[PDB]
């Protein structure tokens, strides 16, 4: 049953093997949603407090521990047996992916406890929802979670897609500087509706008597595959004139000179709409409910001027079999001033 | 399902023979999009959807790219690059009862168009007018879905379509789904013609020594065109080179 | 360590009844209290749990929805509410100190227990 | 979830049935007739402070037994069995066994 | 356009906004070929290194100098 | 197009009275069906109507809170409950067909189907 219970640098961590195509000694420009460089990242941690945070266009996740402390994660909208949500909890032996109408707790977890105080024999109370009905979508798989562990999490194209890392670093506080590229762990043909989620912890209960969050975006990104096919480095184009120069110049390092790399462009604030300021609707009833109409030889032609003409009255009435519109959409008439309609 | 709540059935791993579909004389529509029919069961799809739902005769038409009408307009749509196949047939024989089948809906209002396989089951009431409806229905206020109210007599343009459309999906990645196309022995250091997994071409097929990671398919070369290829039986990687030519 | 229940007597079915239990000789807000009933010529049958911070209310089948659990740390003291009260209500209750149990994440057994108080519907 | 005891013994050994009970800690309570009952074995085996060395236990397999060593009058109780149910978070009492 | 000494001796660069008015653009130099922002102009003349136009040029000496 | 009511009902005052229609030839939830009253030496008096497609009803302020209206589309038969019947709710109840308010050309502003009038007598 239930239970009721910062920034870093991102520097240039969060990058991944943005395909399947294996390629060496080679520059690749690639768009994609990466983590953009030198990005700020929250930082997460007697007291517990396990928030539930937006998922955005996508996530990267990060956690440095030597406890085992992070099990899994929740993923949906409303997280509830409303709507299909995303469960991923891994154990000693294997992972379990379920996607059902999961009715989550406030503060969902699995209590770690050592049974009967046997501390070679391990185990765990799984608090994570009260009922789990109407599964889509069930895979299970080998477990993958000092040790830093980087995830990535896109939700895209019918497909959730997580990336993977596992790594030694010599720092809690903060990510590592330095560069290593997350693989593709598991393609999963899900296809629900994303918009947030939260960490599953495993909490010993002693406990009550941390991880990185980052969010991706649409950047362009030049890759440097070493000649094993490893992504060894990494320029975020639009981090700075400088990566936006080395992009442009397909190079990691850029020659003494004057470069065009982009052009500058002052955006709009403001839309500004100017119509004439006339009232009197267009007369288009009295043609489609005329009493009688003429004969097709001797069709008749109604000249309409002057006036106002709303042209979704009669796109969204059902009482028409017919409405094509050639040269123009039909959802885009009133938006459109004409010098005279012919009916 | 009612076309306005349409069914989508997801196919993967597994063996695809659409002969069998093609070439039977049960349906009366059978349209592919962006493929050819009679070349289906030699390509491979990374996945296949499967969309099924009844309108009537008459708005078979606008199960296609490129169609409007309140059917590809506010119940189901396809896209303009649309790669699949629509297959509908006459289930006046199912769908229809005497007094009228009224558990076929579609939406007949809303406030946009609908996105390429964009479902939309809300049942809010439609605003007509510039006055808020309030969730009560009324003078310029309308309920979005009606019956088809299917019944045996109907005309031909008003009995009830089943609809199937197979929407195929061609992304870089592992196919999953693919034809009935039968495996032959694999064979090096000669020029030959090659389909690896829905991937055809020409050339000399050797053992690569590209350290290829567990989950890449194929390489490309720096003119980015396919150099090397995942053997799908055996795992092995395959390096691509061209058969020899030249000037004369 | 002792524990003095009060609030018992005798009530009609349909009307409710609120115990109490004072609590001393330990730190009342460092340990879960339990309530546990009694009916005469029967076992012992648990009622609820409240952890020691009053965030978890545990009940048992019979009594959810109906009874509630409570505690008041800076009195030292616990509370049961019990609303629509049954004929098969009819017993001795008693309020316990929970002790944690070994083979459960946050379980517990019973250590104190305090004289009880009769309460006849 | 529920124990299953006898109504009664006459060493006095208190047996206490369950489903695979081995997994659950079995703690017993003896209460004397006008009086509330008092702990006496927890996490099947452990003495609380107070309670003779007669008092012993064991939990195998289906059964759990409360062993009671040199059995005097003073021990004319009712001995109840219960463990935690993690399941619906529940204290499960068995019927209680008599000793006479 | 970007104004930079190779990426062996310095990654600071200066920008060079062609035809556009310092006031517009969000070390301001204004010359006829545009804003340049991030090279400090001087006095001093040398040869020319990196060609910003109209008889301006920039160089690295450290930081960037108009 | 028919609309066929059910006969008609003799009722004590305070009692309630359900007048059914049972329609056909056409689409049912295609059209509203409303009911109108007609006390005997006097005209027509419209009380509601409902809508097939989602059971909303609208009432006249004579008979809101006394008036209930369903239908079950799987017989496509309307119904019309009036509850706490009064000496003066002695009259002829009519189901009648009409467009929906979404009709391009107002079909809904008048009554083009009628059934046979039921009588009810309190
Ligand atoms: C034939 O159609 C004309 C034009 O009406 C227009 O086209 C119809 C098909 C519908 O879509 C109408 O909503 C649309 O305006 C009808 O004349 C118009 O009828 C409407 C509805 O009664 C009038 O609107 C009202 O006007 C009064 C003020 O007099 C307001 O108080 C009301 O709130 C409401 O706005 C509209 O003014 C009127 N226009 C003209 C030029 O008469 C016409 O009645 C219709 N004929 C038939 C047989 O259907
Ligand atoms: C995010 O980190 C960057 C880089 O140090 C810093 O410029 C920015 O002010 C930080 N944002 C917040 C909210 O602290
Ligand atoms: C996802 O669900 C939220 C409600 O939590 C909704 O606002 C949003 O529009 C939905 N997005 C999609 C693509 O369905
Ligand atoms: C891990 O989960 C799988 C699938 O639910 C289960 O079969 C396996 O026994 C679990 N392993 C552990 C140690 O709980
Ligand atoms: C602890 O658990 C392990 C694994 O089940 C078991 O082999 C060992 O004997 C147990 N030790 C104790 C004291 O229970
Ligand atoms: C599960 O699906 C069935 C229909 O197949 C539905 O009746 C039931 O209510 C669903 N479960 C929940 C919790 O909604
Ligand atoms: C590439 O692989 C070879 C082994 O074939 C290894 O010696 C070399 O160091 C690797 N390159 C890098 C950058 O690790
Ligand atoms: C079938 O393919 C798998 C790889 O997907 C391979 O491991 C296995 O040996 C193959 N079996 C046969 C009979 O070819
Ligand atoms: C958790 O808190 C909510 C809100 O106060 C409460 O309704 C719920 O019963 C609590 N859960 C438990 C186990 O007490
Ligand atoms: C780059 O700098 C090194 C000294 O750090 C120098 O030896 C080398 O020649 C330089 N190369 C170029 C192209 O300037
Ligand atoms: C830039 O704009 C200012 C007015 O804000 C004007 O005085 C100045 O001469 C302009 N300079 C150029 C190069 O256009
Ligand atoms: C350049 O000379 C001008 C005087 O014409 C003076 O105002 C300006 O500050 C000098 N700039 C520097 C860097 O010396």
């Amino acid at each position: 049953q239930c239970v009721n219970l910062a920034y870093t640098n991102s520097f240039t961590r969060g990058v991944y093997y943005p395909d399947k195509v294996f390629r060496s000694s080679v520059l690749h420009s690639t768009q994609d949603l990466f983590l953009p460089f030198f990005s700020n990242v929250t930082w997460f941690h007697k007291r517990f407090d396990n928030p539930v945070l937006p998922f955005n266009d996508g996530v990267y996740f990060a956690s440095t521990e030597k406890s085992n402390i992070i099990r899994g994660w929740i993923f949906g909208t409303t997280l509830d047996s409303k709507t299909q949500s995303l469960l991923i909890v891994n154990n000693a032996t294997n992972v379990v992916i379920k996607v059902c109408e999961f009715q989550f707790c406030n503060d969902p977890f699995l209590g770690v406890y050592y049974h009967k105080n046997n501390k070679s024999w391990m185990e765990s109370e799984f608090r994570v929802y009260s009922s789990a009905n109407n599964c889509t979508f069930e895979y299970v798989s080998q477990p993958f979670l000092k040790n830093l562990r980087e995830f990535v999490f896109k939700n895209i194209d019918g497909y959730f897609k997580i990336y993977s890392k596992h790594t030694p670093i010599n720092l809690v506080r903060d990510l590592p500087q330095g560069f290593s590229a997350l693989e593709p762990l598991v393609d999963l043909p899900i296809g629900i509706n994303i918009t947030r989620f939260q960490t599953l912890l495993a909490l010993h209960r002693s406990y009550l008597t941390a991880y990185y969050v980052g969010y991706l975006q649409p950047r362009t990104f030049l890759l440097k595959y070493n000649e094993n096919g490893t992504i060894t480095d990494a320029v975020d184009c639009a981090l700075d004139p400088l990566s936006e120069t080395k992009c442009t110049l397909k190079s990691f390092t850029v020659e003494k000179g004057i470069y065009q790399t982009s052009n500058f462009r002052v955006q709009p604030t403001e839309s500004i709409v100017r119509f004439p300021n006339i009232t009197n609707l267009c007369p288009f009833g009295e043609v489609f409910n005329a009493t009688r109409f003429a004969s097709v030889y001797a069709w008749n032609r109604k000249r309409i001027s002057n006036c106002v003409a709303d042209y979704s009255v009669l796109y969204n009435s059902a009482s028409f079999s017919t409405f094509k519109c050639y040269g123009v959409s039909p959802t885009k008439l009133n938006d459109l001033c004409f010098t005279n309609v012919y009916a | 399902a009612s076309v306005y709540a349409w069914n989508r059935k997801r196919i993967s791993n597994c063996v695809a023979d659409y002969s069998v579909l093609y070439n039977s004389a049960s349906f009366s529509t059978f349209k592919c999009y962006g493929v050819s029919p009679t070349k289906l069961n030699d390509l491979c799809f990374t996945n296949v959807y499967a969309d099924s739902f009844v309108i009537r005769g008459d708005e078979v038409r606008q199960i296609a790219p490129g169609q409007t009408g309140k059917i590809a307009d506010y119940n189901y749509k396809l896209p303009d690059d649309f790669t699949g196949c629509v297959i509908a047939w006459n289930s006046n024989n199912l769908d229809s009862k005497v007094g009228g089948n009224y558990n076929y809906l579609y939406r007949l209002f809303r406030k946009s168009n609908l996105k390429p396989f964009e479902r939309d089951i809300s049942t809010e009431i439609y605003q007509a007018g510039s006055t808020p409806c309030n969730g009560v229905e009324g003078f310029n206020c309308y309920f979005p879905l009606q019956s088809y109210g299917f019944q045996p007599t109907n005309g031909v343009g008003y009995q009830p379509y089943r609809v199937v459309v197979l929407s195929f999906e061609l992304l870089h990645a592992p196919a999953t789904v693919c034809g009935p196309k039968k495996s032959t022995n694999l064979v090096k250091n000669k020029c030959v013609n090659f389909n690896f997994n829905g991937l055809t071409g020409t050339g000399v097929l050797t053992e690569s020594n590209k350290k290829f990671l567990p989950f890449q398919q194929f390489g490309r070369d720096i003119a980015d065109t396919t150099d090397a290829v995942r053997d799908p039986q055996t795992l092995e990687i395959l390096d691509i080179t061209p058969c020899s030519f030249g000037g004369v | 360590v002792q524990l003095v229940e009060s609030g018992g007597g005798v009530v009609q079915p349909g009307r409710s009844l609120r115990l109490s239990c004072a609590a001393s000789g330990f730190t009342f807000s460092n340990y879960g209290m339990h309530w546990v009933r009694q009916a005469p010529g029967k076992g012992l049958e648990w009622v609820a749990v409240i952890w020691y911070d009053g965030s978890n209310k545990f009940y048992a089948d019979s009594v959810k929805g109906r009874f509630t659990i409570s505690r008041d740390n800076s009195k030292n003291s616990l509370y049961l509410q019990m609303n629509s009260l049954r004929a098969e209500d009819t017993a001795v209750y008693f309020c316990a100190r929970a002790f944690p149990d070994s083979s459960s994440w946050s379980g517990f057994t019973i250590d104190y227990w305090g004289q009880g108080t009769l309460v006849t519907v | 979830y529920e124990l299953t005891q006898p109504p009664s013994v006459s060493t006095a050994r208190i047996t206490c049935g369950g489903n695979n009970i081995e997994r659950k800690s079995v703690h017993w309570c003896q209460q004397k007739p006008g009086q509330a009952p008092a702990l006496v074995v927890y996490d099947d085996s452990d003495r609380p402070s107070g309670i003779p060395e007669r008092f012993s236990g064991s939990n195998s397999g289906n059964t759990a037994t409360l062993t009671i060593s040199r059995v005097e009058a003073g021990d004319e109780a009712d001995y109840y069995c219960q463990v935690w149910d993690s399941g619906s978070d529940q204290v499960i009492f068995g019927g209680g066994t008599k000793l006479t | 356009s970007v104004i930079t000494p190779g990426t062996n001796t310095s990654n600071q660069v200066a920008v060079l906004y062609q035809d556009v008015n310092c006031t517009e653009v969000p070390n301001v130099f204004q010359t006829r070929a545009g804003c340049l922002i991030g090279a400090e102009h001087v006095n001093n003349s040398y040869e020319c290194d990196i060609p910003i136009g109209a008889g301006i040029c920039a160089s690295y000496q450290q930081s960037i100098i108009a | 197009v028919q609309l066929v009511q059910s006969g008609a009902e003799v009722k004590k005052p305070g009692a309630s009275v359900k007048v059914s229609c049972k329609a056909s030839g056409y689409t049912f939830t295609g059209y509203y069906m409303h009911w109108v009253r007609q006390a005997p030496g006097q005209g027509l008096e419209w009380m509601g109507w409902i809508n097939p497609i989602s059971s909303g009803t609208s009432y006249a302020q004579t008979f809101q809170g006394r008036v209930t209206m369903t239908s079950d589309t799987s017989i496509t038969t309307a119904y019309m409950e009036l509850s706490r019947l009064r000496s003066d709710d002695t009259a002829v109840y009519y189901c009648a067909r009409a467009a929906p308010f979404y009709d391009f050309w107002s079909g809904y502003s008048y009554f083009d189907y009628w059934g046979q009038g039921t009588l009810v007598t309190v």
